[PDB]
């Protein structure tokens, strides 16, 4: 889910950048260096919604660069452990399924719900189908799931999701 | 039978009147172990022998094989049934079923290495999967051949300019993609260079542990005077016997043999003696 | 450690302002509008709008209004945050399914007026 | 039992204006070679010519190969055109006092000048080609100025017929 706290970042400046622009390329930099980051504590960064204040450049001693403590707001999102989560559904192969919610390789096994719900080949656009087939989960549709594993990958997460609570199907 | 029990491993009951308490392995004995779990909401502390006990982990925690075919490596469990484990591992998403017993709790990173090497002295190659004796090595062939031990070692160019279809500069360590030849679609990071081939890896590709080969034109971005003895012909110290200690295409270090001194002397005023 | 059911969470996050869907999207949007206006600036990567169109597609609430009238009804209730944004986000139909979801929130609420405020933001719902 | 397969005097004049109409406008051509006959009929041909013209920018070969081909040509006088064989007593013309060997072609240094390349790609000549597109005259001339100029190493249907 997306929370919205307060993050910590240092930012390296060269001496190049010492001039009348100096705290837009701070700025410009932490948006560089923030994207696209994943950790294992206080989750995916989504986006900086905002920049709280920019804090004395300490110079350090010996190198020309300046530390910059910054103080900002961004947009996280982690599994959670018990936690029901919607999900975006993908094709289909003869071992598993490919979801994808964000940057999450989750995954869904055949040791996480009953028997009820089956896979066939014999359809054109592969999908989930069970022996009424009335419930379809194929590429492109709304389901829930839960997740309550979650593992660091190098700023990247592995999850698995479960199907067992019920009306978790397609609205 | 056998016991390997370490500690801050996760362990189960399976009889007696305190059944299903799973605790943290703190120490090991050899066959009455008494061993001391650490059990959830529980002070009052217990024990335990090793005949009572039984490898249960919780879903979804990093585990490793101790023993057997799928030893070496490592994943996350899906379910614990009574004695039917599976886990996909971490490089390949494999399905690998695994005895209860033959899983630890370990918090260490899988392991899953590509030094360049010199199958014959006209041929370099990267090495995808270390053996006890010999070297499984993929060259520009796309065929990874097996050699023994005793390639030698090339300096690797790491400041090798390539160019890709697009007439672009390319280095090491750099995203290119792959729009012609029979693995068109791809994508690779650089890693080594060749006069008309780049090395490729992929994280996500399963095959060899990663490497491929492909062209660098079908990608696109995402002295003789040393030690001779000469003469100095013209100049200041013209006249003057030396030999060459060191030389470029246009100056010469020459060591005077009459006097202590090596002075830098233009070719063009040496004349070889 | 963390947990949903006891309700456990790291202990620096006891101000993390939760944001609804439609509250990321609407921020979301918002820095695209000021990044066209941004001349002369790169694009992000595929993350950004990767989430833009998932808060998209996904959206429950389309109008702001209907945001701050769920928040002005819902804080008025004794409701944890991370509580009062999976009950706004989670979308339910029923009571019964309104237990079901979280464990927290068994017993936590009377279930007529549970019902009486499903059917409050029910109506309110496009 | 003969080979089936299949001007010359217009085909190498029409080669010799295209190369001193770019060596004579400041460009450096970089013409490939990629058999050992075509390498060595190009090379001269181009010293007769620059020795005709007497003028003095640089004419470069390349490789390790092309130099030991150059060796074996200047060691087999006997196997050569009736010029080469007559005119060796003034001095050998597989000695070239024009074509020298290429250190990178001159360190790639600027100025006009003329560079084999190894290939007819592959490497030791993808380099130059892109180190020389959008240039002044950037005349490769395969057998971003491009020329083409083919020069046969085999007899034609008249030739079999003679």
């Amino acid at each position: 889910m997306f929370y919205h706290i307060s993050l910590e970042h240092e930012i390296l400046l060269h001496p190049r950048y010492f001039g009348p622009n100096l705290l837009n390329t701070v700025k410009q930099k932490l948006f560089t260096e923030v994207e696209g980051t994943c950790t294992g504590k206080y989750g995916f960064v989504i986006a900086v919604t905002t920049i709280d204040n920019i804090g004395a450049g300490v110079i350090q001693p010996g190198r020309g660069f300046v530390l910059y403590p910054v103080k900002y707001k961004a947009i996280v999102f982690r599994p959670f452990k018990g936690e029901v989560v919607d999900a975006v559904v993908t094709q289909v192969n003869k071992v598993g399924l490919f979801t994808e919610i964000g940057p999450m390789s989750c995954f869904i096994s055949r040791h996480s719900i009953p028997s009820e719900m089956e896979f066939d080949p014999n359809s054109n656009p592969p999908c989930y189908k069970t022996m009424d087939e009335d419930i379809v989960i194929q590429q492109d549709d709304e389901i829930r799931l839960k997740i309550v594993g979650t593992r660091v990958d190098k700023n990247d997460i592995f999850a698995i999701g479960s199907l067992m609570d019920d009306y978790l199907g397609l609205v | 039978r056998e016991h390997n029990f370490q500690p801050g491993d996760n362990v189960e009951v399976c009889e007696g009147e305190l059944i299903n308490l799973q605790g943290k392995i703190l120490s090991v004995d050899g066959n009455k172990i008494t061993i001391m779990p650490k059990h959830e909401d529980l002070k009052d502390m217990l024990e335990f022998p090793a005949q009572e006990l039984r490898k249960y982990f919780k879903m979804g925690d990093h585990v490793k094989v101790i023993a057997g075919r799928f030893e070496g490596d490592t994943g996350l469990i899906v379910r614990v049934e009574e004695n039917f484990v599976i886990l996909f591992s971490d490089l390949t998403m494999h399905e690998l079923k695994v005895l209860p017993r033959d899983l630890q709790l370990c918090s260490e990173t899988a392991s899953g290495w590509g030094e360049l090497v010199q199958l014959d002295p006209q041929t370099v190659g990267v090495i995808v999967r270390l053996e006890r004796e010999t070297f499984q090595v993929l060259n520009m062939y796309g065929k990874v051949v097996t050699v023994r031990h005793q390639v030698t070692r090339k300096k690797d160019n790491r400041f090798a300019v390539a160019l890709d279809s697009e007439q672009n500069n390319i280095h090491v360590k750099d995203i290119v993609k792959v729009i012609d030849g029979p693995h068109s679609g791809r994508e690779g990071e650089i890693r080594h260079l060749f006069r008309s081939f780049a090395f490729l890896h992929c994280k996500k590709l399963v095959e060899n542990g990663g490497m491929f080969v492909c062209k660098t034109r079908h990608l696109v971005l995402a002295n003789e005077l040393i030690g001779q003895t000469v003469r100095i012909s013209q100049g200041p110290y013209k006249g003057y016997i030396g030999v060459v200690k060191d030389a470029t295409e246009s100056t010469a270090r020459v060591e005077l043999h009459s006097t202590c001194q090596t002075i830098s002397v233009d070719r063009q005023r040496l004349t070889t003696v | 450690e963390e947990d949903a059911s006891q309700l456990i969470f790291p202990k620096e996050f006891e101000t993390a302002e939760t944001l609804l869907n439609s509250e990321v999207h609407m921020l979301l949007e918002h820095r695209k509008q000021q990044n066209e206006s941004a001349e002369d600036e790169q694009e992000l990567s595929e993350v950004f709008m990767k989430t833009l169109n998932y808060t998209a597609r996904f959206s429950r609430f389309k109008n702001r209004e209907t945001i701050a009238s769920v928040r002005s009804l819902l804080l008025q209730k004794k409701l944890h945050k991370f509580e009062l944004a999976c009950l706004a986000n989670l979308c339910p139909e029923t009571a019964e399914e309104s237990k079901a979801l979280i464990p927290s929130l068994e017993g936590r609420f009377e279930d007529e007026e549970l019902q009486q405020i499903l059917d409050d933001i029910q109506t309110k719902r496009s | 039992i003969t080979e089936s397969t299949y001007s010359k005097r217009c085909r190498e004049r029409d080669f010799l204006k295209k190369v001193h109409e770019t060596v004579e406008r400041g460009g450096k051509v970089l013409i490939p070679v990629f058999a050992l006959g075509r390498a060595q009929e190009l090379c001269i041909l181009l010293e007769t010519f620059w020795e005709r013209m007497n003028l003095k920018v640089p004419i470069y070969f390349s490789t390790g190969l092309t130099e030991k081909a150059n060796h074996y040509y200047k060691l087999f006088i006997p196997w050569t055109n009736q010029k080469i064989r007559k005119t060796f007593v003034q001095r050998n013309m597989f000695e070239f006092k024009h074509i020298k060997a290429f250190d990178r072609a001159f360190a790639d240094n600027p100025g006009p000048m003329v560079v084999f390349a190894t290939p007819g790609h592959a490497g030791q000549s993808l380099q130059i080609f892109r180190k020389w597109a959008g240039n002044e005259k950037n005349m490769v001339i395969m057998p971003m100025q491009v020329e083409y100029m083919s020069f046969s190493a085999h007899a034609d249907a008249k030739g079999i017929m003679q």
